[PDB]
């Protein structure tokens, strides 16, 4: 049960204000874990300099800024950098993402109401939900909205409300 | 670019002058924890998850560490570039369907922050509202700009309105995003 962090790599220099910094690891998951893929990201403000990217295979400057820092990288962390994929995106994914997020199932609440009707579904995860009226015109939904603390919310605007959201085992009605 | 689940790992963000930093985690979208730094220890999103699953929070104090070096590395090669100020862009909408009478939340979602450094402060009818108040971290974009959402606990009814303020350098004046029942 231990997640593990990517490696935000320190750099070489050579040749009063308010500055920032950031690095960012990420991992792309398709069918699960067959096609993993890392990129890595070091920013200086709002400008990312230098890129790490498992379909490149290496570090590599994208702007003038990571010029020589491209070849130290390389010749200091693409050993345990590119190994990254297994020991931390591999791993998070197969033994501490399975039985947390990939398990958490939030079924949503549905309700009607007049303003032109709104059918608000809330509170749900994940976010993959489909969701119909009882037509096909007069219909607008806003997007997809994020609450932040794992559950989402949408509200279509147009009679039952048919839900299917994976958290459920039959899609379940709200009549007006 | 395309996937089925994203994870944002190592995540970390430096910045100065006050040695202001933050480490977190994310999995499609959504905040695993951060890392307490002056505490050292790891603050899960959903407490099931500290209990299911543990992140030792050095692994986030060492990327600090590193991000602190990179920092002051870049300033001087940047040649003391400072970081520009972008505007933010509020936003206040319910969590679940309104109903006068029962408790609900009320969701602030800023966008565009740029430094990590804000203030979001809540006001019932022209006044600040202290209690009941809670943050997300700062979430990461594309932009390499920054996100951040405020809840606000509290009873539905018509006769209160409410405000979302938002203070950051780059505004010569406060956003205040206005909402009420109504
Ligand atoms: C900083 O100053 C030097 C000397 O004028 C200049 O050549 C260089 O382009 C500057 N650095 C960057 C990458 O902005």
């Amino acid at each position: 049960k231990k997640m593990r962090e990517i490696i935000g790599w320190p750099g070489g220099s050579g040749g009063e204000r308010h500055f920032v910094h950031q690095f960012k690891g990420e991992c792309y998951f398709t069918n699960g874990t067959q096609r993993i893929r890392l990129v890595t990201r070091y920013i200086y403000n709002r400008e990312e300099y230098l890129r790490f990217d498992s379909d490149v295979g290496e570090y590599r400057a994208v702007t003038e800024l990571g010029r020589h820092s491209a070849e130290y990288y390389n010749k200091q962390y693409l050993e345990r950098t590119r190994a990254e994929l297994d020991t931390a995106c591999r791993h998070n994914y197969e033994e501490t993402e399975v039985p947390t997020s990939l398990r958490r199932l939030e079924q949503p609440n549905v309700a009607i109401s007049l303003s032109t009707l709104v059918c608000s579904v809330t509170d749900f995860y994940p976010a993959k939900i489909k969701v119909r009226w009882f037509e096909t015109v007069g219909v607008s939904s806003t997007q997809l909205i994020r609450n932040g603390d794992w559950t989402f919310q949408v509200l279509v605007m147009l009679y039952t409300c048919h839900v299917e959201h994976p958290s459920l085992k039959s899609p379940i009605t709200v009549e007006w | 670019i395309e996937a089925d689940h994203v994870g944002f790992y190592g995540t970390t963000v430096y910045q100065s002058p006050g040695d202001i930093g933050q480490y977190t985690h994310e999995f499609d979208g959504d905040e695993l924890f951060y890392v307490d730094l002056d505490k050292k220890k790891t603050v899960w999103r959903l407490p099931e998850f500290g209990q299911l699953i543990l992140f030792e929070p050095q692994g986030g104090l060492q990327n600090i560490a590193a991000e602190k070096h990179n920092l002051g590395i870049l300033t001087k090669r940047s040649n003391f570039t400072p970081a520009t100020n972008e505007a933010p862009q509020a936003t206040v909408f319910p969590k679940s369907p309104v109903l006068l009478g029962q408790p609900n939340t009320l969701i602030c979602f800023v966008d565009n922050i740029f430094p990590p450094v804000i203030n979001i402060t809540w006001l019932r009818n022209s006044k600040s509202v202290t209690d009941g108040v809670y943050e997300t971290s700062f979430l990461v974009n594309r932009d390499h700009s920054f996100h951040k959402l405020s809840y606000l606990t509290f009873i539905p009814s018509d006769d209160d309105i409410y405000d979302c303020k938002v203070e950051h350098w780059g505004l010569e004046e406060p956003v205040l995003k206005h909402w009420s029942s109504a």
